[PDB]
């Protein structure tokens, strides 16, 4: 039912990464400026993250958030 | 109102040995990942560092099982301890600091340590700091896993004294008991009084002393049909303080569940109208199209959506500091979530909110969202701020 968008934010992830090599702004991936839109981009992205697929990067709370495929 | 400024765990359950922060809105913060990442531990983390006893209810089979186990990479915690920061400008708890902080560690041996502010204090002592807040351990006000049915399980008697509460009839009955009291000596001195009457019943001096006696009882009949009026009065006064309470509760509660549920209606019954105190408060909901039900027959979503216009009823009428809910989305759908989304959302301008969940039409709402998520049996956080990230990405937009 998801599993397919968020297979879809993953394979992403990784094409765009073995094209630039560096981490992913959070907000490059984020499709719509509707906040049921960031909330669904980052909601993906935890779950990858939960799965060891991706790692997410924040310095500071609030701070700006990078993506880098694991 | 005082609110949470943010979460401080350490060695708590999933959270591991090195110190994680969880920063909050003053309004409505949505804490999101995987089921499996730990963020509902945190609903239990606020359990924990205000008291709670029960391990069950904190999700744990024994109090030591909140501590941190170890990980691939950490060694098992000596103790869990959590810190709650609290915004106290207002000065809604009884401190002259702009901030409160409340400390707690459990041990692998069981027992427990806290701090109010660094210094000491007992679990008794913490207890009567949160009620001076009106911050309640394990109040209406959160909803974890299992509270919906708790509430649906809940007898009409303790429903009463939840708006008994709200209510504050609290003060009737104190200056009751003190009447009481003061009723009591009247009476001890009248039967002492009296004794000494009978016992005098020289003629200048029995008539003098007859004459003081019944000068005195006298008086002390005056006083004591005085208490009596004031005692009468104190009773009225709290029946009248609890039915206004009621009823504007009640209309609420009607209003909310119509609105979360279309074309449904429901009402607060009082067991004894006449005398309230006398019984229990019940519920009976009619969802659009289905017959009347009351409240321990209902299932799956109308009971949650029931159990939540309760909360709300009440919130809308005296707000608690905060709210914090869990799995309470677990039976509704989409639909359903969004019009939840949209009250708390309405809700979180007067109380802080804090919904544990993933679902995205309930996080859309969020002023702020604190992602979870377990890396190497280890939770770890990433905080987001949905009206920056609106702006941001707005700008980018060109």
């Amino acid at each position: 039912d998801i599993e397919k968008y968020v297979e879809e934010l993953y394979k992403v992830v990784k094409k765009i990464y073995e094209k630039t090599g560096t981490p992913i702004k959070f907000w490059d991936l984020v499709p719509d400026v509707e906040p049921k839109i960031i909330a669904r981009t980052f909601l993906y992205l935890l779950f990858l993250e939960n799965m060891g697929r991706v790692e997410i990067i924040q310095e500071e709370p609030f701070g700006e958030i990078l993506v880098v495929p694991m | 109102m005082p609110y949470i400024e943010k979460l401080e765990l350490k060695g708590f359950k999933s959270y591991g040995n090195k110190k994680v922060v969880i920063p909050f809105s003053k309004g409505f913060t949505a804490i999101v990942g995987a089921n499996g990442s730990g963020k509902s531990n945190i609903g239990d983390a606020i359990l924990f560092v205000l008291g709670g006893l029960s391990a069950k209810a904190m999700r744990a089979s024994r109090i030591s099982d909140l501590i941190f186990a170890g990980s691939k990479n950490e060694p098992p915690a000596k103790y869990a301890e959590v810190a709650i920061y609290f915004n106290n400008e207002d000065r809604g708890f009884p401190i002259d600091e702009d901030e409160v902080v409340i400390r707690r560690r459990v041990y692998p041996d069981g027992r427990s340590s806290y701090w109010l502010n660094g210094r000491r204090a007992t679990r008794s002592e913490i207890l009567d700091i949160l009620t001076a807040a009106m911050i309640s351990p394990d109040g209406y006000n959160i909803v974890l896993q299992g509270d919906i049915t708790k509430f649906i399980k809940m007898s009409p008697l303790e429903r009463r004294l939840l708006i008994d509460d709200i209510s504050g009839i609290a003060e009737y009955d104190s200056k009751k008991e003190k009447a009481l009291e003061e009723l009591k000596q009247a009476e001890e001195n009248l039967a002492r009084v009296d004794l000494l009457i009978k016992e005098v019943k020289d003629f200048e001096i029995v008539e003098r002393r007859y004459l003081e006696l019944k000068s005195k009882r006298e008086k002390l009949e005056a006083e004591k049909e005085s208490i009596i009026e004031f005692i009468n009065e104190i009773e009225k006064e709290k029946k009248n303080v609890f039915m206004r309470t009621f009823e504007a509760i009640s209309r609420n509660f009607s209003e909310i569940f119509a609105k979360l549920s279309p074309g449904g209606s429901a009402r607060l019954i009082l067991e004894n109208p006449e005398d309230p105190f006398s019984g229990g408060l019940e519920i009976e909901a009619k969802p659009a199209g289905k017959d009347v039900k009351r409240i321990e027959a209902m299932s799956g979503g109308e009971k949650a959506l029931t159990a939540l216009a309760f909360v709300f009823a009440i919130q809308k009428f005296k707000p608690a500091p905060f709210y914090l809910f869990d799995e309470i989305d677990a039976h509704l759908d989409d639909a359903n979530v969004k019009r939840v989304a949209d009250l708390i959302k309405e809700s979180s301008k007067e109380s802080q909110f804090i919904v544990i969940t993933l679902r995205d039409v309930m996080m859309a709402n969020a002023d702020k969202i604190i992602g979870v998520s377990m890396r190497d049996g280890v939770s770890k956080v990433v905080s987001l701020s949905l009206e920056k990230a609106m702006k941001i990405l707005e700008e980018i937009r060109k």
